[PDB]
Parts: C-alpha cells; structure tokens; sequence
C-alpha cells in the first residue's frame, strides 16, 4: 500500500500519514495517526512537536488586501513527538509500527484523537476575484521544530498538511419525508390542502430528487403557480452566529389549480454546482487546495450549538395563490410546505477521494 | 493578534511506498 509524506523546506522534518480524510462516525472519529522523520543532520532545535488544528479561515470585510486571510482556532491539540515524553507511554497503531519499521529509529509517532461534536471540513464558495486560501472550516497537521511552545515557529523548520474530517450517508434510510398543510381562508368555508413527499430521505450528490405534489383546492381562490426549490440551510456558529437559506435548485411550474378541483404532479430537481457558481458563501465540502468540491454534504449530529458550519437541506413546495376579494391584495394567501432531507456521499466501499 | 496569511511556497505533497505485513 501507499502513504502520504511531506517535507519541510529545509528537509529537516518529514511528516508521514496514512490518509488525508478521516471519517467521523458520530460516536467516534478516525484517529489521526502518523510519524515524523527527523533528519539528525539538520536538527539542532532539540524538540519536535506535532499539532492538530481545526480552524475557521476567513477574510476581513473591511480590509482591501488581496489574498489576505486569517485562521481562528476552534480546536487545538499538541503532541511532543521528539523527544518521547517521559510520562506518556502509549501503544502504537499498526500503521505507525509499519512506518517505524520502514523509516527507522528517527521516525517518531504522533496520534491525535478527534473528539465528537467538532465541525466537519466545509469550504465556503469564493467569488470570482478571490486569490487567498479557501475560507471556511478546515483541519491541519503541523509538525515543527522549537525549544518550547512559546517559540516563534520558523516556517522552514516546519511542515503543514491539510486534512479533512468527513461523514458519509447512513446505511439505513430514514422515513420517507412527507409533509402536509391545510389553509382555511376568510371568505371560504372549504380549505386548501397541500400534500408533498420526496421519493426517499437520503440522496447522493448529483442524484435526482422527486417531489410528489398533491393539491386539493376546495376554495374559491386559484393556484396561479407552483414553485419547487431545493434550499441549503447553513448554520454558522463561531464568533457570533449567522444563518442563511440558499436555493441550490428550483423550478417554477405554471401549473394551475382551478377552484373546486385537484391537482397531482411529480417534479424532479437535481442540485449541482455548475449553475450556482455566482453564489459566494455557498457551503461546499472541504477543499484540500482550490480543487472543485460538491455542494456541502448534510451534517450528521448526535442525540447543543456546534462551532463551524452545519449544513442541512430542505425542499420547499410553494403554492402561489390569487388574492383579491374582501381584503384585496393586502392579505397573502400563499401556501407552502417543507421537506428536510439528507444529501451525502455513499460510504466508500473501496478508497477515499 | 489573529494569525494572518497571504495565499497565492511549500513543497508539493509526496507519496511513498509501504510494505505489507
Ligand atoms: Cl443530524
């Protein structure tokens, strides 16, 4: 098999990892195990550390400096790989012992445990004129050489490797998303009934979503238009809290429901990125560098507020209803319904991306 | 202050062999 490696500019340090993507199984996350090869020909600093960092990267809205970003830490963990800690006595992973067997005594292991309730790797979509690193939430392993943790890290005496915390679709599909609502109007005795359902609860990226729509219009009013939309809900809990609902797919059917009649139709929508590139800030799955990634997968939670960006998706079905009559155009008569669903990648039967 | 960064300087991420056991 193969492994990843990356060296410091001066070659003095070389980080080895088994993989870049670490799976959050909700109950537990894959541990970040690796080794650090230290070249004694160039080492003098007498202490090599490794650090796991979950950070929110962002640009300042008030600064006009191209490519300028900042990283605010949400989670930091450290391990002193060199020299081996006098207190710490921990078992090696198989990957680690294989790496030691290959590299020799100069390779010192590091193992980070990612606690639950940490944000998954999410990148917010940049605008056409962004030249800096990808903004959002990302993980990073940084191995460096210093006298102590206070020391200002020389970039040449260090090496960073971007890693991602990811989640995959649950093996067992949830209950079929259905939703209904009944609107009774002022001047009408009979109600306007809206029923909607999706074909399933779990969808994969690039997969069609089928919205079964059934309207029972027993009122005097008229449904003029039916708007279907796939909306991305993003909750961003960081310094303060922000939220948005961004439509990532939509269809405006001129389907009309006459008074005292029923209507039934299946609408099919597929969320994809190509027609959403102008929407800066849109949530995407975490990037290693600047390579394309899909619309951000749904975040799977367990059982309060979580740092970072939490993504979810809902289908909205909206009936635009005629007005007029007693209250003229003052009172809205529209009728909507919402259907939450899960948008994720299938669990890899073979290899990571 | 909050660590600033000027994105476009690092070695390209490599890849080595690992024998089976
Ligand atoms: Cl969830």
């Amino acid at each position: 098999t193969r492994v990843f490696k990356k060296a410091s500019p001066n070659g003095k340090l070389t980080v080895y990892l088994g993989k870049r993507d670490f799976v959050d199984h909700i109950d537990l996350v894959d541990p970040v195990d690796g080794v650090v090869l230290v070249d004694p020909e160039y080492l003098k600093e007498r202490r090599v550390y490794v650090t796991l960092t979950c950070a929110f990267r962002y640009g300042r809205e008030d600064l006009d400096v191209l490519g300028l970003t900042f990283r605010k830490d949400l989670f930091v963990a450290n391990v002193q790989s060199f020299p081996p800690a006098p207190e710490d006595k921990k078992p090696l992973t198989r990957l680690q012992e294989r790496l030691i067997k290959k590299l020799g005594e100069h390779a010192y292991p590091f193992t980070f445990e990612i606690p639950p309730n940490l944000p998954c790797s999410v990148t917010l979509q940049p605008g056409p004129e962004d030249t800096g690193k990808a903004c959002g939430v990302d993980y990073e392993v940084k191995a460096f050489c210093a006298e102590n943790l206070e020391e200002k890290i020389h970039k040449r005496n260090s090496v960073r490797l971007v890693i991602r915390k990811v989640q995959y679709a649950p093996e067992r599909p949830g209950p079929q998303p259905t939703a209904e609502t009944t609107r009774q109007f002022l001047m009408s005795d009979k109600p306007l009934h809206l029923e909607a359902s999706l074909d399933k609860e779990i969808y994969y990226h690039g997969e069609p979503i089928s919205v079964n729509v059934h309207v029972t219009n027993n009122t005097n009013k008229t449904v003029k238009k039916i708007k279907i939309s796939v909306r991305q809900y993003a909750d961003i809990c960081l310094f303060n809290t922000a939220q948005y609902k961004c439509p990532v797919a939509m269809e405006e059917a001129d389907d009309t429901v006459a008074p005292s009649s029923t209507f039934c139709k299946v609408y099919t929508l597929t969320p994809f990125l190509a027609n959403n590139r102008e929407k800066r800030g849109l949530a995407l799955d975490g990037k290693l560098k600047h390579e394309d990634t899909n619309l951000a997968s749904s975040t799977l939670l367990r059982e309060r507020e979580i740092l970072g960006i939490i993504v979810s998706y809902k289908v909205k079905v909206k009936l635009v209803v005629s007005r007029g009559g007693l209250l003229g155009d003052l009172a809205s008569s529209d009728v909507a319904v919402e259907l939450p669903f899960t948008l994720m990648h299938p669990k890899p039967k073979e290899e990571p991306p | 202050r909050t660590p600033p960064s000027l994105g476009p300087e690092s070695c390209t991420t490599a890849s080595s062999s690992l024998a089976k056991d």
